[PDB]
């Protein structure tokens, strides 16, 4: 409720008024603050949502996203003091500003519990982010790229707009609650189509499935550190928890319309994966890795089932905590040797140690190794699919035998092999790099003694 | 001890804390107006004590 | 005991006494005989020590109980105030009746190594009693969506009735 | 649409008989952010001007919050006034029109027929 | 010469001016500082007692009240001898079916 939302925007006039070089330090340490708060709130009753006002409300699907969110804060902090160093103080001002006011953003729309209200912040986090992409971008395509990234999203969200006012003028409030009370069986009435397809096409689009995916290889690679891990580990998030509230008024619709969409992400899964295995960019090969994940929540969603929701909320943390990761660990190697291609830096295991073993756990993560949160996601959602359907397991465990292929690819290309001789900026990790990774990997395993924490309200 | 200048320069770190304090009132000042049905509902309804006048705050 | 028999049934364990024949000395005695005092004695001798100390200073907690109230079938068309209760007193039975399959899982499951090679036979009783749970357990909750509620599941089972009343028409001819 | 109503006075920002209702609270949420509105004006105003922003002319931006508090706070009481009226003439007609308003019938969830739909 | 512009600057190392140096910041009194500040309100206040905070949190999601309810429920079910648990669920004595 207040507890974090007041801290974080009274966050704001702290790093503008803060002294000259103290920013990153006043700012992570309350950002790291907002996270314990935001701890705090992880508590969930057993059925009844943690509600707070009209405005407010928590359940056990919305805690364990919003202590994700706020755990994230700092991390952009600590990722981005390297490529902004040499910048202007009122720049590096502002692009903290860009952060908070966009994390902000992420606390508001999570808590929401009017639709409207969801919906109103749901557009409005992009506002942040492109300017994050377009500014600080460090590339040329960025500008093409912060255009693909905002027009799909507004194609996609302006239908839910139209559906969801109409929704308020024929059943009343759009209050969460009040819909999930008197949800009514929506019709097979051609119309019906149509409102299920604005209802759900905005949701859609900011959850890259097939076809509707091209803006985030482009929207990752040219985005600076701080702009890719939110809008791969959150972002891409929005979607998902949209999906898991607004499902409630498009049964039994739902049942009969998903096809199209279940083969389209079944299918989308196994090609993306197979653009992994053969990517040149080690930032477009982690971003299409995304894809191929937040494809297996399509399918996890859309099937409307117990088991497939619960593991959707496992892999809704997992993939995110590991895709910031991943992208991490590009972005570390990226500026030493200042360019993208994956083959220009290898054997970096004989150079840095370290960082091969964080390379490590983070490909392991990314394996859906067990008992990892990732395949408690991904195997929950296998036996709810394959309740659906027995077929769906030749396509559901090919990706993972696809996913252990590109996954240690990156492993093999960078960390293992032959150091090159050319380069000799390699300089030893600085503890900062290092800290940061562990602050990620750490709470991951720490995560799996708990799956109960982020199992959702399903649980 | 340089006090006039620690406080210029550290004074922001108090910012958010009275933030949170703060935040707490909101939420401990909106909920009075969500009394409504303050031991009302029949499950949670129970026989008033002797002293204390409010069941939930 | 801490939990209830009566929840757990164990049929008496059936220990023969040790009459052995031959000279040579058996040693899994002696291994269970040093690890007596050596282990088992000073862990009990910790444990008498900690419980005592427990009792020194001893401090109890309840178990929560929620009343009756009325349910989804008389409640009123919309009038969420009444949906409210009815909706948390279904959820609260639906995690009684989820622990009532566990309870009957763990002593299915208790069975197979308890009877040993005689699982197929001995405890035919137990694996009835959880075919019956789970055959119930799907007419009570099972297929109702992943946003199951209340009103679905009297949905569900109103179904039921109407196809077994239509069948009792069609038996009675 | 209230356009025509009877009794509406022209040119009349605050009509009489809305001071039969409660006035707005002077810190009620709505209006603080009215005076959020004047200071953000202030911070930008010397930004323009260049000048040391929140510390220039203190004067300026302090007058910026008066200005857009009262203002505020006329255009809440009037805006309080609208829906007020359009609530109250509201009940007043549904009493004058029960034939337009029937009292729906009281059926509990048991007697209604409400297909289910399983998900398989 | 295009534009008249400036060279594309070398990324300097932190470390050849401060061997110790923490890649946070240039200047090391503030960089050795947040170290501080990054392992302090990182590792220590929040994965430490934030873990403990949420492995000790209380009931969550009824957990096991409901099993002490359904072992109790279980208990009297089985003594009177009537089914563990009825696979009608809203009691259709009470149900005004139509028809
Ligand atoms: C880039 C293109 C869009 C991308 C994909 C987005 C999703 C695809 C479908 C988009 C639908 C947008 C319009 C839906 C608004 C809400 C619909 C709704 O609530 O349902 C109504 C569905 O009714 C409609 O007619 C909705 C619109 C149907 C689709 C036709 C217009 C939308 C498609 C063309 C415009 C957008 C495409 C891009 C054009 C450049 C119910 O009203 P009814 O017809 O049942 O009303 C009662 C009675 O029958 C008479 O009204």
């Amino acid at each position: 409720m207040l507890k974090i939302i007041i801290p974080t925007t009274m966050l704001l006039p702290m790093t503008w008024m803060s002294k000259h070089n103290m920013i990153w330090i006043n700012a992570t340490v309350h950002s790291l603050l907002i996270s314990l708060i935001s701890l705090s709130l992880l508590n969930q009753l057993g059925e009844n949502s943690l509600n707070f006002s009209l405005t407010f409300f928590s359940d056990s699907l919305s805690a364990p996203l919003l202590v994700l969110t706020t755990w994230l804060l700092p991390l952009m902090l600590m990722a981005s003091q390297s490529h902004l160093s040499k910048e202007t103080t009122t720049r590096k001002k502002l692009y903290i500003t860009m952060l908070i006011l966009l994390q902000l953003f992420l606390i508001m729309t999570f808590t929401a519990t009017e639709l409207i209200l969801f919906y109103i912040l749901f557009e409005a986090t992009l506002v942040p982010t492109l300017i994050i992409i377009t500014r600080w971008g460090n590339q040329t395509e960025r500008l093409n790229a912060g255009l693909y990234f905002l027009f799909y999203t507004l194609a996609g969200s302006l239908p839910l707009l139209v559906a969801l006012v109409y929704i308020q003028n024929t059943t009343g409030s759009l209050n969460f609650l009040i819909i999930h009370y008197w949800s009514h069986p929506l019709s097979n009435s051609w119309s019906n189509i149509f409102m299920w397809l604005a209802c759900i096409m905005a949701f859609m689009v900011k959850m890259p499935l097939y076809g509707l995916h091209l803006w985030l290889p482009k929207a990752h690679v040219e985005a600076p550190i701080a702009g890719s891990m939110v809008l791969a580990a959150v972002l891409l998030k929005l979607g998902g928890y949209g999906m898991m509230r607004i499902t409630t008024i498009l049964n039994p619709l739902t049942n009969y319309m998903a096809y199209p969409f279940l083969m389209l992400s079944m299918w989308g899964m196994i090609m993306t994966s197979s653009i992994c295995l053969r990517q040149t960019d080690l930032k477009s090969l982690i971003a299409y890795s995304s894809v191929s994940h937040m494809a297996l929540v399509i399918v996890a969603i859309m099937i409307q089932t117990p088991w497939s929701f619960m593991g959707a909320t496992a892999l809704m943390i997992a993939h995110g905590l590991t895709s910031s990761m991943l992208f991490c660990l590009a972005n570390t190697n990226y500026e030493r040797v200042h360019s993208r291609t994956m083959i220009l830096a290898r054997g970096l295991q004989t150079l840095l140690p370290l960082m091969a073993t964080w390379w490590l756990m983070a490909s392991l993560t990314n394996l859906a190794l067990p008992p990892s949160i990732n395949l408690i996601g991904e195997l929950f959602i296998i036996t709810a699919s394959f309740s659906w359907s027995n077929i769906t397991i030749i396509l559901m465990g090919m990706n993972m035998m696809i996913t252990a292929l590109y996954s240690l690819y990156m492993l093999i290309t960078t960390q293992r092999g032959k150091y090159t001789h050319h380069i000799n900026n390699i300089k030893a990790s600085f503890t900062r790099e290092n800290a940061l990774m562990a602050l990620h990997i750490l709470p991951l395993l720490l995560l799996t003694l708990n799956p109960k924490m982020i199992l959702g309200p399903l649980y | 001890m340089n006090v006039l200048q620690i406080v210029r320069d550290h004074w922001v770190h108090i910012l958010v804390p009275v933030g949170f304090v703060f935040g707490c009132y909101l939420d401990r000042r909106s909920d009075e107006k969500l009394t409504a049905f303050r031991n009302k509902s029949l499950l949670f309804k129970r026989e008033l004590r002797p002293n204390e006048e409010v069941t939930w705050k | 005991d801490s939990w209830d028999k009566d929840v757990y049934p164990e049929p008496p364990r059936r220990t023969p006494a040790p009459a052995p024949q031959t000279s040579l000395p058996n040693p899994v005695t002696y291994l269970t005989k040093i690890f007596d005092l050596l282990v088992d004695r000073p862990v009990t001798l910790a444990r008498e020590f900690i419980e005592q100390q427990h009792a020194k200073n001893r401090y109890y907690y309840y178990h929560r109980e929620f009343r009756r109230v009325p349910d989804i079938t008389e409640c009123e068309e919309k009038d969420i105030l009444c949906m409210f209760e009815a909706e948390m007193q279904w959820r609260r039975d639906y995690k009684v009746d989820q622990e009532i399959v566990n309870i009957i899982q763990e002593r299915l499951k208790a069975c197979q190594q308890r009877e040993g090679e005689s699982y197929r036979q001995n405890c035919a009783k137990e694996l009835e009693q959880f075919t019956q749970v789970s055959k119930a357990f799907q007419d009570r909750y099972s297929d109702l969506g992943a946003h199951y509620s209340a009103r679905k599941c009297l949905a569900k089972q109103k179904q039921r009735m109407l196809a077994e009343r239509k069948a009792a028409k069609e038996a009675a001819a | 649409m209230m356009s025509g109503r009877p009794g509406r006075v022209p040119l009349q920002f605050l009509p009489n008989e809305a001071r039969s209702l409660p006035p707005p609270k002077l810190t009620d949420p709505r209006l603080v952010y009215m005076g959020f509105l004047g200071y953000c004006s202030g911070l930008i105003d010397n930004a323009i001007r260049r000048r040391p922003v929140v510390s220039a002319g203190l004067h300026r931006q302090l007058l910026y919050v008066t200005s857009f508090v009262f203002f505020g706070y006329y255009l809440l009481k009037r805006q309080d006034y609208m829906y007020a009226l359009r609530d109250h003439d509201m009940f007043a007609y549904v009493k004058s029109h029960p034939e337009d308003f029937p009292e729906k019938d009281k059926k509990t969830y048991g007697e209604i027929l409400e297909e289910f739909h399983p998900v398989r | 010469i295009r534009l008249q512009e400036d060279p594309d600057p070398e990324d300097e190392n932190l470390y050849e001016k401060n061997p110790d140096s923490h890649g946070y910041d240039k200047d090391p009194i503030v960089d050795l500082w947040n170290m501080r500040v990054v392992f302090f309100f990182g590792f220590s206040i929040v994965l430490v007692l934030g873990s403990t905070f949420v492995a000790y949190l209380p009931d969550y999601r009824m957990q096991e009240w409901a099993r002490r309810e359904a072992e109790r429920l279980v208990k009297y079910r089985e003594a009177n001898g009537l089914p563990l648990m009825e696979s009608n669920c809203f009691d259709p004595n009470k149900i005004q079916l139509p028809e």
